[PDB]
């Protein structure tokens, strides 16, 4: 629909006008993206407000890939604040999407800050191990020849 | 590796060195010419610290040094109403 | 392990933080006391010599830092340590 594919493209006055005229924007598409994702791959926080505005709800696709998510893949840190602000969530989603957040500013071209990522993985297991006597797991996988050592780490040592 | 702590009341403490050794005062009055003779014991006598408050002093000594750069929610520090008038004079004596 | 202690003698105390024995013997260094002659009361109960920790009772939930577990013990009164205690502390006003 025109209302997705303005989003996309980050046209405001058009996306507000088409909302205007009180279209529901919660139709999905093949995919099931909803405006919702597109507006966090184009990263417009003044879009992604006038949604949450007028009563947009987070709405997962089949696998996975829940738009707060999305956004954080793809290294956009204040669509993360804004749906971190007004979508409610718990410990565990928060903290996996401020570890994915960091990763991607790991290892994408676009980025590349290793600083950034540091600091936000170490805010990420701050808050894992904040409680005390109640301590979020961490479950780690076999190590993978393909990145060599290729074991987590726990403990902030 | 053990030092001992006498009150004006005349009661006598044994702590670990290291636990009593955060204070500044304390560390100050060990070195010196006092409790320089190794012959004599590692003794130090305050001639005006009453009883109860010195031993709250210590029992800080040990729950501070217990707690100390842990990631968790310490547990408070239980201070009775009178005492802390005091608990305050001898925290300022100290330096701890 | 990890249980805090204060053994009282009058006017004397240590502090302190797994069996019987082994606090006789950490008395024993700290004092140069006779292992043996050491008589351990916990609620004016005799203490017997070799006891575990676990079937004392007091490992976390009395044994604080803020407030350690107190142990009221006697010393030696001629051939076996009976009827010694501390005098308690000054009252504040």
């Amino acid at each position: 629909t025109c209302l997705m594919i303005a989003a996309y493209k980050g046209h405001t006055d058009v996306v507000r006008y088409l909302l205007e005229q009180r279209a529901d924007p919660n139709a999905k598409a093949h995919c099931g993206a909803t405006a919702l994702h597109f507006a966090a791959e184009a990263g417009h926080i003044d879009i992604v407000k006038e949604l949450i505005k007028w009563r947009a709800a987070i709405v997962v696709n089949g696998h996975g890939m829940t738009p707060l998510k999305v956004a954080a893949e793809s290294c956009k840190a204040d669509v993360v604040e804004l749906l971190l602000s007004h979508a409610d969530c718990d410990r565990r989603s928060r903290i996996e999407a401020l570890e994915l957040l960091g990763a991607s500013f790991a290892n994408d071209r676009e980025n590349y800050d290793i600083i950034k990522t540091y600091h936000y993985l170490y805010l990420a297991m701050l808050e894992r191990f904040q409680d005390g006597d109640n301590i979020l797991e961490k479950e780690v996988l076999p190590p993978i020849h393909a990145y060599g050592n290729r074991t987590e780490c726990r403990n902030p040592q | 590796m053990y030092v001992k702590l006498i009150s004006s009341d005349g009661h006598e403490f044994i702590v670990k060195r290291e636990h009593a050794l955060t204070s500044g005062t304390i560390k100050a009055m060990l070195s010196g010419p006092g409790q320089f003779a190794e012959n004599e014991t590692n003794e130090v006598n305050f001639r005006e610290i009453p009883s109860h408050v010195l031993s709250k002093v210590c029992m800080y000594f040990t729950y501070k040094v217990r707690y100390t750069n842990s990631s968790t929610e310490i547990p408070e520090f239980p201070i009775a109403p009178e005492i802390a008038l005091e608990l305050l004079m001898a925290a300022n004596f100290l330096d701890c | 392990m990890d249980v805090f202690l204060m053994i009282r003698r009058h006017k004397t105390t240590i502090f302190t933080d797994s069996t019987v024995f082994e606090l006789k013997r950490i008395v024993e260094g700290i004092l140069k006391r006779p292992p043996d002659e050491q008589r351990l009361y916990k609620d004016d109960q005799l203490l017997d010599d070799g006891k575990t920790l676990g079937e004392c009772g007091f490992t976390s939930q009395t044994a604080r830092p803020q407030a350690p577990a107190t142990v009221g013990l006697a010393f030696r009164a001629d051939d076996t340590f009976e009827a010694l205690c501390i005098e308690p502390f000054s009252s504040p006003p």
